[PDB]
């Protein structure tokens, strides 16, 4: 039923670049900020999928 | 006879520095090095002048952490009265410090700093195999503060075992304050630090501007006051393993002695003989009125009515220094007649401890030749109000919702300030449920 | 016991290297009367590194200045030390030089060159003991840039396995009114990429900038900017030129300016700001001294600290005090920039100290220092080589004798191979945190 | 250890951070000679929070300042300290402002501002490290308000983990060159609101009208204008450039004063209200010259 | 005790002259000739007269094969302040300098005269049967530098069987020296000059640069000032063989009481009880602080914490001039405390090794009357955070790649870094992990690794 | 993706229920602002699948 | 499959206990609540992790 759904968190964590060497020391902070402000998200987004479907 | 001490917080450093300072001055260990009372260089350990370990050819430091994110801390302690001899290869420090709040420190940017102070505690705990709890300073808002403690407490809670420890929490202040969300990291420490403990006392910096402003008669409310005096009170504290006498007790018994329930945890350290310049010339010490000045108002660190306080526990700590034929005569002529008001079903057995040796007053400061001390350890079972006044205010500014989009993104959820209330709550309701005197 | 000697190739390069030799003897005095004048008898080896002696304690070099056009070789050859050589040398011819690369290097070749390995042949095996030649390489026309990437191409073949010096001059645009510069000197500098060992690119186009913009000169000729490069060059050779306390050969500091030895492009400056033309007497001690070394004035390139990640610095100090200080000030400004900071070879600095002056102002220094702001520098020479390339501008002669599509296309590719891998490693800072590491380990 | 940047913007943006600077390096006095003015030898660390390291003990702002009309720029760096800045400040061209957003927002700032971004990335981390921005913003211009919200956002998207100091001046009718400004403002602090962390509601007609009514100054030029609220912000961040015992950081003075983070408007008095023009020459104490402290007129 | 003395690269040969004529004015050696106390041409032939022997055309000529391609310094040793009290015949040149490049000398500049000193070592190798080992004068990267140590080290074990290789790896100071590229070297010395060795020391540069700098406030922070104290230090310890006597605690029991282990192959030296030529004032004569700034780094050649360093071994060794009863009389001083950190399985106690017989003071430097000595060397490891500085100075340069194709385009292979980088990496968990107490082996049940 | 492109669709179709309300400020202001959160992460995929069906 | 099986198994392994006594064991209570449910969140993301 979700195995789909673990699927596209799958995709979330698909989502992620590597952390850049080729990257300026400024920068890849960022994507490290994007990853955990996404995964913040993912994390709500994840409390509603056990939740919800519970019921 | 031994134990290292770790301070956290721009004002735990500040009282650190300046209670280590007292320690060094007081027991003539010099920034020569070796103390010149014998020939053992750095310092030494011999029964109670044991708070040093072998490092050197003989060589002896003050073993202490001192730990800040802001880094300018420990450049302006190692520029003071005691320069070159603190530590040059542990004054760990930050780039960036949290910079006044909680979730910061504690959650997002302390956690690749966590591990570093940690392999420096597992250095340090690579010595000397004396251990009697810890010795941990911090506050609520100071510097890091709460965002170090709450995840040191439980990691040593987990990673050292059960191990006892101990740390002091300075309780704030909004007179002289710099925060206004210090409710919301009042509670948060509260339900954090407090479960994983095993030993603690509050210092309250509003009682120490009540004891200078409205006993004292000094017009001076700068956190140098506040560190000689907390360098005083822990000196105090702590020359019972400084200096061996006649009731040479450790901590560990002490801390064997006091509590009583993981919940009903806290002391009112009761030590308001005040004194400066002003009130020490030319009066005369005596056993009564600085024992008979204890269980009155204005006198405690967090406020309490005598009749009202109740103690579950009356312990004493007394500097001695002349003779204790006089502490065991005070003990018919004031601790015998106290039929003052009491926990029913407990035992009311009173307790003195005399600490000979005298530790040394503090040079260069505000108060003359003194010699008693009335140091005396009683728990006090209604300060469910001095944290329920913090849970009203919570309350009435918490239903607005203030200041939560800073404590959102970085891990929690508002279940966690809910079970922060919680958690007051019940430590609260259970002391009128059972702590407060009960059928 | 060691020998560097003399030849020339170049339209702007013969005035230079005779220059630049006078003004590297210009303290050391060897006559060509006939006799020995000995004045300080210590750089006996420091003055056979480049003149080497052929007759009774007179010490000659093997200067071969070789011109297609030898009016400049007639003109200027006569002078107080410009005499004094083994007389076997100059072989010329007149061709032609026409400012063409393409004839230069193609039909020239046993008309002149080939006399010129010859000559190199014979002056390179009658002395005690070789390390390579000299030569002042200069880009202001084709035929010199033709004739010096030829001898390069003819040295890796005629003594391969040996350090042998190469120079290069960045021409100026603002001065060289040719219609057509950016041929020859992009394709000779991509020969050079791969067939040498060091380059120290010197100029005539920032020089000429600073000069009429900072110096506020009204009389920018070729010769006090030739002595403003001769005192640059002076600096720069003073390792090899002083006895000091190591006396370091170009050797060594040959494979130690190289991290990777494809790339070998930095060049000079001079920190002290040198007085030929607006002039002073001041003696220039330790903080001006210093205070002038980290700057976005002086230096002869485009010039960005910000674009600034350098690999190797070194300035000799012939000013007779300490190196305490010095060191201090080093230390200060090694670390209150973080552009400076790579962290590779992390004693990545040199500080060398003799006690011969260079002319009447005793105690001064110079800048010599690995340069990363040369990519500006590479860019706004290419990138106008590909204006006049995209159709198919200026072949009115450089449809050569030889002339293929594939050659100017790998030219090209090359030049962005370099320029792209030279933004590589000016970016991807793969040791200072760049890494996955510094934030513990396991962050997916 | 505590560093601050220099970016600016605007046409009177521009001119009120002149008067800033200038008023600020009142009680400073550091010269653009090189003959080293210090202020106090011991603010070495509160003179490097806003002038920066570019020479040994020769400190600069990170002076990048940006606009389209240079007459405004090239007349106030004959000043005072008019010249002590970096050759990397003029980043600019010719194209004109009229006044316009779109080409401050969309159009003709879309070229430019990378520049701009490229310049404050490079010279960010020539430092120790980076603590605040901080910016003199203004919306009686076309093209300021424009290019200093993409500014606003594209340090969103770049730095999202440092401050930003954003002054803002308000709408006038009392006085205005064109009379659009309503759309100036309304698709201004559109997004101001969710992009910043703190934000000022410096008025101009409220300012107009202490300057006018309740001062009976005969000075309605900008001016003293610049002069009165360069004096009322360099009060304000004094207790954030000095240090002494308390006035909390950056992040601190977020922590304890934003609830529900969109009202960040907090609004910059002063109490004596001294002016250039009529002017009251005594010792001001506490009580009876700090009386002006509550007033909400 | 006939060892062959070789020294090569800029600072082998400088301190070799410098020894060796610190020797001649430690053993007599006029520059007359001929020392006038014993009238031995040449040397004697006593217990400790035997460095000095018959080799060259019978005058005992002093020991030492002086080889090194960079010609300066052998003509600086063939025209110092000394013509004639060497080799008179048997120091040879070098024709082409390797010029601070260790690379060419392993494999194409220095590969001429490894067939000449193959035939100094047969000439010096065949002599008089005392032979307990080499004395060599290790150098990275200065002349030559690890090269011809290493080929001779390698045709050593390969050729001569398995004769001891005691060395003095210099590990010199980069702020006095210019190379940069010293780390690749220092990496390859693990390779080519540590496995098929028997013994080593170490020599250091650093803590005479900074004693020199702010302790000892000598303005000379060159070569000189610390060839001037290796030579003190070279003179310590060769004054086991040296000072035959009573107590002559000789190179011997040295060997076996120095090194445990195959790769606990790096002892380390603490000898600072130094006064200086500004405190030689008939100042304070001291037993008893230097004994009490021992651990404390001012006597560390590397600033290294000893609360963090256990220790397998320790060697004390006290060379005075009073008395011998004053062996005793300093046994019983401080030995008595010590609760030092150690290994829970190596022993205890310090052994005592004294020469009372005064030396002859060396002239013309920065030392008083030096008569006394301390130091504690041992194998400690302690020395771990300087090995691993040394591989983070070379990841930091492999990560930058500096001369890479310098060094790759005459022999090396990157598959020989790589297995350069393993050997390293057994130096170093021989003492960081395994050099440790290693008891948790013993047994329990918490998850650990089984 | 490509046919289970939509099954992401079916599942914001599936769990999507009224925002039933419980107390003041939450399950009509902050779970409407999860689900829109929920919208951010569809529209970043989209502009993921812009790239995707790029290649 | 049977690891969403396993999940919702674990969910529903975790009832909402009865409200008695003088709340002592309530809030050991709310702890078994909100840690439980975050390892079994925690064997979820591995085992979708793994997969």
């Amino acid at each position: 039923d979700l195995l789909k759904a673990v699927r596209l968190i799958k995709f979330l964590y698909q989502s992620n670049p590597p952390p850049n060497p080729e990257g300026t020391r400024q920068a890849r902070r960022n994507r490290r900020r994007r990853w955990r402000e996404r995964q913040r998200q993912i994390h709500s987004i994840s409390e509603r999928i056990l939740s919800t479907y519970l019921g | 006879r031994e134990c290292i001490s770790i301070h956290v917080g721009q004002a735990g450093v500040q009282i650190g520095n300046a209670c280590w300072e007292l320690y060094c001055l007081e027991h003539g260990i010099q920034p020569d090095g070796q103390m010149p009372s014998d020939k053992t260089i750095g310092g030494g350990d011999d029964s109670f002048n044991t708070f040093f370990s072998e490092t050197g050819a003989g060589k002896h430091v003050p073993r202490a952490v001192f730990v800040d994110l802001e880094p300018t801390v420990i450049d302006e302690v190692r520029t003071g009265t005691y320069r070159q001899l603190f530590h040059p290869e542990q004054l760990i420090t930050g780039k960036e410090d949290a910079a006044n709040n909680y979730a910061r420190g504690h959650y997002t940017i302390g956690k690749e700093i966590i591990d570093l102070v940690l392999d420096r505690i597992r250095k340090l705990a690579d010595q000397c195999t004396g251990l009697q709890g810890f010795s941990v300073f911090h506050s609520f808002g100071g510097g890091t503060g709460s965002g170090f403690t709450s995840l040191l407490m439980e990691r040593l809670s987990v990673d050292y075992g059960k191990k006892s420890k101990l740390e002091f929490s300075i309780y704030p202040a909004p007179q002289v304050s710099t925060a206004v969300v210090e409710p919301y990291n009042s509670i948060l420490t509260t339900h954090t630090t407090l479960e994983h403990s095993d030993c603690a006392f509050m210092v309250d910096n509003e009682a120490i501007y009540d004891i200078c402003r409205r006993n004292l008669d000094i017009e001076r409310p700068t956190y140098t006051n506040l560190n000689r005096l907390i360098g005083q009170i822990v000196s105090s504290i702590t020359a019972s393993l400084r200096f061996d006498g006649a009731l040479n007790v450790d901590l560990t018994e002490f801390q064997t002695n006091l509590v009583p329930y993981p919940r009903a945890h806290f002391p009112l350290a009761t030590y308001a003989p005040v004194i400066s310049a002003e009130k020490a010339y030319h009066e005369q010490l005596s056993v009564a009125e600085i024992t008979n000045a204890c269980f009155e108002p204005a006198n405690q660190m967090v406020k309490c009515d005598p009749r009202h306080g109740k103690y579950m526990a009356c312990c004493l700590l007394y500097r001695g220094d002349v003779v204790p034929k006089d502490v065991n005569a005070a003990i018919a002529t004031i601790k015998t007649k106290r039929t003052i008001q009491f926990v029913d079903w407990c035992p009311t057995g009173f307790k003195v401890g005399i600490n000979y040796e005298p530790p040394t007053v503090v040079p260069g400061g505000d108060l003359a030749k003194v010699q008693r001390a009335v140091c005396m350890l009683s728990n006090t079972t209604a300060i469910a109000e001095a944290w329920a006044r913090l849970d009203h205010k919570f309350d009435l500014m918490y239903a607005k919702r203030a200041f939560v989009h800073w404590y959102v993104g970085e891990g929690m959820e508002e279940g966690e300030f809910s079970e922060a209330r919680e958690d007051m709550a019940a430590l609260e309701k259970d002391y009128e449920e059972v702590g407060v005197d009960s059928v | 016991m060691r020998e560097i000697v003399h030849i020339q190739a170049g339209q702007c390069g013969n005035q230079i290297g005779a220059k630049f030799w006078e003004v590297i003897s210009d303290e050391h005095g060897i006559d060509p009367t006939g006799s020995y004048h000995g004045d300080s008898d210590l750089q006996l080896e420091r003055i056979n590194v480049y003149y080497n002696e052929a007759a009774g304690n007179k010490y000659v070099p093997r200067a071969i200045l070789v011109d297609l056009e030898p009016g400049t070789m007639d003109s200027v050859r006569s002078g107080p030390f410009g005499q004094i050589f083994r007389p076997d040398n100059f072989v010329f011819g007149q061709s032609g030089a026409g400012n063409n690369w393409a004839k230069g290097h193609y039909t020239e070749g046993a008309e002149l060159v080939d006399s010129v390995l010859d000559v190199v042949r014979k002056e390179s095996e009658s002395c005690d003991c070789l390390q390579g030649f000299q030569l002042t390489h200069s880009l202001g026309g084709g035929t010199g840039s033709g004739m010096g990437t030829l001898l390069i191409s003819k040295i890796r073949e005629e003594y391969p396995d040996r350090i042998m010096n190469t120079f290069s001059v960045v021409p100026s645009p603002k001065v060289s009114d040719t219609v057509v510069e950016p041929y020859n000197a992009t394709l000779s500098v991509h020969q050079l990429v791969e067939n040498t060992d060091e380059t120290y690119c010197i100029d005539n186009e920032a020089l000429y900038d600073i000069c009429f913009r900072t110096l506020k000169l009204t009389t920018p000729t070729y010769g006090d900017l030739n002595h403003l490069v001769s005192a640059t060059m002076s600096g720069v050779t003073t390792c090899l030129r002083f006895p000091g306390q190591l006396n370091a050969d170009l050797r060594k500091l040959a494979v130690n300016m190289v991290p990777f030895p494809r790339l070998h492009f930095f060049m000079p400056g001079f920190a002290p700001l040198t007085s030929r033309g607006s002039q002073q007497y001041r003696a220039l001690t330790v903080p001006e001294l210093t205070q002038q070394m980290f700057d976005a004035k002086n230096m002869m390139a485009a010039c960005d600290p910000r674009h600034g990640r350098y690999l190797t610095v070194a300035a000799v100090f012939r000013g007779r005090m300490s190196m305490k200080e010095v060191d201090e000030q080093m230390l200060n400004v090694q670390n209150k920039n973080s552009s400076y900071f790579v962290e590779w070879i992390p004693n990545n600095v040199k500080t060398a100290v003799c006690d011969i002056p260079p002319r009447g102002l005793k105690m001064s220094a110079t800048f010599i220092g690995n340069s990363t702001a040369i990519q500006e520098l590479f860019k706004r020479i290419s990138e106008q080589f590909t204006a006049m390339f995209r159709r198919k501008a200026f072949l009115h002669w450089y449809t050569g004798e030889g002339m293929d599509e594939m050659e100017f296309t790998e030219a090209e590719s090359n030049m962005n191979d370099l320029v792209s891998e030279y933004q590589q490693y000016q970016d991807a800072t793969a040791d200072e945190q760049g890494e996955f590491e510094e934030e513990g380990e396991e962050d997916e």
